[PDB]
């Protein structure tokens, strides 16, 4: 469970708040005009007293991510966001000197619900995963060399739900593909593929309409007899004739 | 370390299961593990050799990996790959050989080139696999801690050795009585003689002994014990011990008498065999003790009288004695043998590329200088330098 | 017994394919095995020993699983892992070796120990895998029964055998004619001498032959044969056929005249060589016969002439011989040989645990006396004590 | 093993750091670890003895906890958990103990017992902890393969020796040229004398040399040399070589004359004193050469004179000597010295509870006879037993 | 400096602390402290060695952290540890090694190598910790300065002497008085001899005196006295004062009378015992003065009486003797002892490295000169080292 955590120290040996706190008491001193220090200090001792509860607040998150965290499959590497997140100093300043002894905590139930989905979404990728797989592997030993490309790449990504695929930089959905065909498989599926191709060509031939080509001789051929038929020009070997596929 | 057996095995397991036609099937769980290293490896850059007469070729890497696409193998496949694996040859090659040179008397049994010393890192790791050559299997269980052991046939545990021993003897040499002998590999032949016959011995029978001191302990040899010396059993002209003079042996060979063998352990006789000619096993042992007796036959017929007479000159010697040849057997330290390629492989590496005489090993890594002073030093040496022979060998021979 | 293989090439395929670093993938097909093993067991008490000085360590099943929710290894997969295996290794040795002692006249080529008789049972033999080990390979093809067979360098099938024939003696012994040799493991020397040196044979010649029966047959044998039999080239005192006295050899040696050596089968010449020395091939004997020739040289330099007088006394002593080493050779049944370490694993597991002499083996498990009277029983128990001896070296050297 | 660790440091830090006052917080660290245990161990049995007069005492779990609860400690809180403790201590012993005993020749150094192979199982590994111990420090180094490293006073490397060798000796004994010594613990004393005081030598100075070859590698040792040998400056009635009569040795003192003392690793000379009496360092050594000279003082007041005549009888016997004590060192195996209480520790349990000779340690767990053959299985074993010792010396004195 | 202590005790309570299983809480404030270090390194670079046969490495630095809120500590968390720990042992080695042959007059009580200068550096102070070393707890105090101090078994005090003083001579040596002893580590040894059994001294009593004065004071010492000075009780053959012959002592012990130690400092009595043999305590000295007489016995039997005439020749010599031993001490100033391996560490990387002879050190750190002329700059520099010694041995033994 790769979950990026953090100090014990922050964790709610806190201190860091109480250090936070005692290198501010220190800082009360000259340089340019007095409506400055004043209106400045001032605000930072509201940091001060309030630091004893200011302590909780580290407790708190503390807890809670530490806590939370636990129930996530979905591994977890830093990385850099394309996108933001506004946050406004505004609110953070009241979190801040604005909390007394509240204490509050995420509910079993929620919990739980929290594990179920994140486990879902998993096993639909994980599953997905498999299913893609098995079919580009097909895909390649049966020579359909045509869709492999996008065809299954978009399905995948839409029984994820989570992305409408569209806005997918073509760089993307093709490198997909580069990653997806050099994986192992699902053993089921897989297992199976194996079973299919070692019949197909009993099949094939098996059926009633429908056979594999036909020879020319321009010898006038004598025609065979077969039980099932009667009289009739069939043949289960060609040797000894150039093939054209 | 382990990491390079693997690069190995790689290729072996590789450059073998790889040709054309082959179903993928007997490759998905091999091509998988090679693709893996291809990623850990481009992007960094080796340098090997320096030392002696090796030239110093730089490396570097970024190569595409596979398909897992073809069921079936097609021949434009296998060639797109053996060209990969051709860098990889080339370049292991270049690899063992120098860490198979330099020697470290303080850690002299870790890794020391520029090129391994990079490879034990971390990043690494993320290779290693089938540990199944008998080498490896046992570098492992040595870095854990446990009963190694591996196997030899004509084992080579005896420095060369080839001397006597007077007992009784004086200026003219015409009148001796001792032990002659040759140690070597995986052998001994010694005989006792008495230019008297035990003519003047309490029950005229004369006791010799030959002990032998083994540099490791051998276990579960199977050995081969026969009466006579074949060796010691022709006309010679000695040098004396002192380098002065030379003296007369004139063999004639009688059945030796009352032998005993005891193998032992720490003083302790773990197997002991009592006149047991043919084929016996020595269990445990770190030395061996040879006992036999010359009897002077009780009853001789005019032919045999005649050759053993009262007083001087006493013109021809009697002779008994015993060889011992230890077939097979296990040792817990790495040894040359008559099979294995490893001391050779080494000593070749070192002698085709000039390199200089070191701090741990005699001068032409000399088998009997090893041997006689098998230093823990020298054992840890040569077992690393042992091990890289064998990777060596699955690829290049 | 199927069973039992299974257990190592189980661990050794898995001490050995287990360690920090590889992708899941070399082991998937590996590590379900694994598991399916562990299920059976569990819940099944094991009993070990209860002779001689051999503990009674007993064992009790309880353990988990093997998650195969990973893709590399890591380092805390291993150790979570060895320490499940450290109970399995200790325990197969506390396996063999207690099966490996006891005897049966009866069913001797069957299952003895309460640790065993509980193995073959059916609940189990949901394991068995991968067998490529020369003797599980062999052991199976036994019970089906057809063309089994193993390899050996310079194999041990003659039983030590050192001694001599006087066809032509008297009370002195100053003028004898025979053979003496010396047949042990897989080497034969032989001489023939004529202390008459032919003188009053017909044309000159003095006929000399040697013949050795093998306890089994050997098919595919590469032998060296050579002239002369270094061995009976020496002076010797030896001993009376009826050990009253003492007689006089004095060899001079001359080349082996007509020498013809026949490997035969059940009586029939399967190959012949006629003075062929270097390096031959017997497809298949059970019999090998050395026939050779003394023939006094016609034609005498007076330093020779001068050895061979027309009348007594005879004091040197013509002599021609021959030297046979089966340097390797194909066995249907199991044999010690140079290079396998089965008769003396087998032989030094009975000694440390100071095993008592059974019915079947005779003390010690001597060789020459195993191989003497190489009875069906002996060679099913040895097959059985061999098998189990390589079973266990897969794991324990 | 490092289990076995723990359930101590556990106690002492407990027995210790729990009592009627402190804080809850100074002990909050602790209190955790603790529990654990408890927990871990609650529902499994373990058996102990069955060796000699060793008890076979049986043994269950299922206790309660601690309160997490109290600020301060009360009284009543200790009680209630003495009483928990202290069928942890008298357990410990009866377990200590039990694999103090057992010893073995394949694996000598894992563990043995049915105590003890069921604690390296993997479900309690939730226990190590605080490994400061000098002991396990070192333990866990070796299973890892680093240099390992003791502290030692006065250590006990030269097994007892005291004899002596005559260089010249007649049968009246009345003008002997030798030395004489002892060799014990951590000291040597060694004399050289010459009865005749160096009349006929070369220079009038006779040589005398003394080899100590120890069984282990002493490094960073502090020496003392001293110039004489007290030990044989006086009058004494000595038994001669062959047993068959008694010798007069009566020393005269002179100093010893180019003294030089050599400290040699595999035959290299690491450290050279010459003539340097006090404090000396050897930092790395398997042998101690002693070379010393008696020169015949050039000139001499009466009363010297008339002690050594230019012709016998010789009365006064010229003596030099030398004394060497190892005051600390540091050795990479464990050894008995003058300060560690383990050796006693072991061979007192064993002697408590009459148990029987084994196959591995020498009756009495002597000391002369362990050193004097320290093969690999004895250290390994005493490693494990002196490990074992300081584990239970943390409780039990 | 102090600096350079944590780096250890960081990892000895770490590379024991953290094992496979510990439960985490009883390292939490491990942990911490631990990565604190981390940081305040990655960043600045180091240089180590550059003189003698020392290797000159460089060392960088970025290493990940570690975790926080887990419970019990996985195999796969340790090793990731271990490789990051070895970094850092292999380190400080070579760091300790550099600063520990450095010596510097003016301020060579201070820092020295371009390792450590930038060691006391600010940026690095936020890592002291756990002082209990009994070392670096006395570096301190000494620092901030105090009744520092430390605890030594047989302290070596006295510079190697052994000498005579005749106070009665005369050509012949026929009939001396005067004094001889030995003066080595933590011993004293003296014999006050009269030729003449004083027979013309008034009250038929010699006076001796022994005075030896430390070259620093010991406080709290334990004691042992005896009467009798054995390395003085046998014949010798002694240089004369001026080196031109050799005279005779033949002793004959007599009970040393009105025997009174005094233990003085700065020329005071501080501890004084008349005639007390066993164990004494002198609290604080920088002197012994040891006083004893020989009395000539009043009353003799005929025997006695014999060896003592009223006339030359005096053949057998009244000698008295003390023994005096420093079992136990403290002293404010660092010195080498029995036990501890300080001076043997420093001085044996100074050999090993063949590091040369500086301004400071004498030649071969040698102990009798070092403690002759124990100048303030050897202390300090010898402190310096001995405590750089005392925190390499905590991790390098």
């Amino acid at each position: 469970n790769q979950v990026l955590n953090d100090n014990i120290r922050n964790g709610h040996v806190i201190n860091q708040l109480m250090e936070a706190l005692m290198q501010l008491s220190r800082q009360q001193f000259p340089t340019m005009p007095v409506d400055y220090k004043r209106s400045i200090q001032r605000g930072i001792l509201l940091l001060s007293n309030r630091l004893g509860q200011l302590v909780d607040l580290t407790r708190l998150l503390a807890y809670n991510y530490e806590t939370l965290m636990a129930c996530v499959t979905m591994n977890m590497q830093h990385v850099q966001t394309l996108t933001t997140e506004k946050l406004q100093l505004t609110s953070v300043t009241s979190l801040c000197m604005l909390i007394g002894n509240a204490t509050v905590i995420p509910s079993p139930q929620t919990l739980f619900h929290y594990y179920n989905v994140n486990v879902n979404f998993h096993s639909n990728y994980n599953e997905r995963i498999n299913d893609a797989v098995a079919i580009i592997t097909a895909a390649n030993r049966l020579n359909l060399y045509q869709k492999k490309m996008k065809a299954i790449v978009e399905d995948f990504l839409k029984r994820l739900h989570i992305f409408d695929v569209a806005r997918v930089p073509d760089d993307q959905m093709y490198r997909l593909r580069d990653r997806l065909r050099l994986l192992p498989v699902e053993v089921r599926r897989l297992d199976i593929f194996n079973l299919i191709l070692m019949n197909m060509d009993q099949i094939e031939r098996a059926s009633d309409k429908i056979a594999q080509g036909v020879i020319i001789a321009y010898r006038d051929m004598q025609l065979e007899r077969d039980e099932m038929y009667g009289y009739v020009n069939i043949a289960r070997n060609l040797d000894g004739f150039q093939q054209i596929n | 370390m382990d990491v390079l057996y693997s690069l190995s095995k790689t290729l072996k397991d590789a450059r073998d299961k790889i040709v054309e036609g082959t179903l993928y099937s007997n490759v998905s769980d091999l091509i998988q593990q090679f693709n893996q290293m291809i990623i850990t490896m481009n992007g960094n850059e080796f340098q090997t050799g320096g030392i002696g007469n090796l030239p110093i070729r730089n490396w570097n890497f970024d190569f595409g990996l596979l398909g897992t696409t073809l069921l079936n193998l097609d021949a434009n496949y296998v060639e797109t790959a053996r060209n990969t694996i051709d860098y990889f040859v080339d370049f292991v090659d270049n690899v063992c050989m120098d860490e198979m040179v330099r020697e470290s008397q303080r850690n002299g049994i870790a890794p020391q080139s520029d090129s391994l010393r990079k490879l034990s890192g971390l990043k690494f790791k993320r290779i290693n696999f089938d540990n199944s050559s008998e080498y490896i299997e046992n570098w492992n269980l040595q870095n854990r801690r446990q009963r190694t052991g591996f196997t030899f046939h004509k084992p080579n545990i005896f420095p060369y050795s080839a001397s006597f021993t007077l007992n009784r003897s004086q200026p003219a040499h015409d009148n001796l009585m001792g032990t002659m002998w040759l140690n070597a590999g995986s052998e001994i032949q010694v005989a006792g003689f008495d230019y008297s016959c035990a003519i003047n011995a309490p029950a005229n029978t004369q006791q010799f002994e030959h002990i032998v001191q083994l540099r490791r302990v051998l276990t579960t040899a199977t050995i081969t014990l026969l009466p006579d010396a074949e060796r010691f059993s022709f006309p010679r002209v000695i040098n004396s011990a002192d380098g002065a003079t030379t003296w007369y042996f004139n063999p004639v060979i009688l059945r030796p008498n009352n032998v005993e063998v005891e193998f032992l352990l720490n003083g302790q006789i773990i197997n002991t065999y009592q006149a047991r000619f043919g084929t016996i096993i020595a269990r445990n042992f770190d030395t061996i003790r040879l006992s036999f007796q010359l009897m002077r036959p009780p009853n001789m017929t005019p032919a045999v009288a005649a050759l053993f007479p009262n007083a001087q000159p006493f013109e021809h010697h009697a002779t008994v004695g015993l060889t011992l040849r230890i077939e097979s057997a296990v040792c817990e330290s790495v040894l040359a043998d008559a099979s294995e390629t490893m001391l050779a492989n080494v000593t070749s590496v070192r002698q085709e590329y000039a390199i200089p005489v070191g701090p741990v090993f005699p001068p032409g890594m000399n088998w009997t200088d090893l041997i006689t002073n098998y230093s823990p030093s020298r054992e840890d040496n040569l077992q690393r330098v042992f091990t890289v022979a064998s990777i060596r060998s699955m690829l290049v021979k």
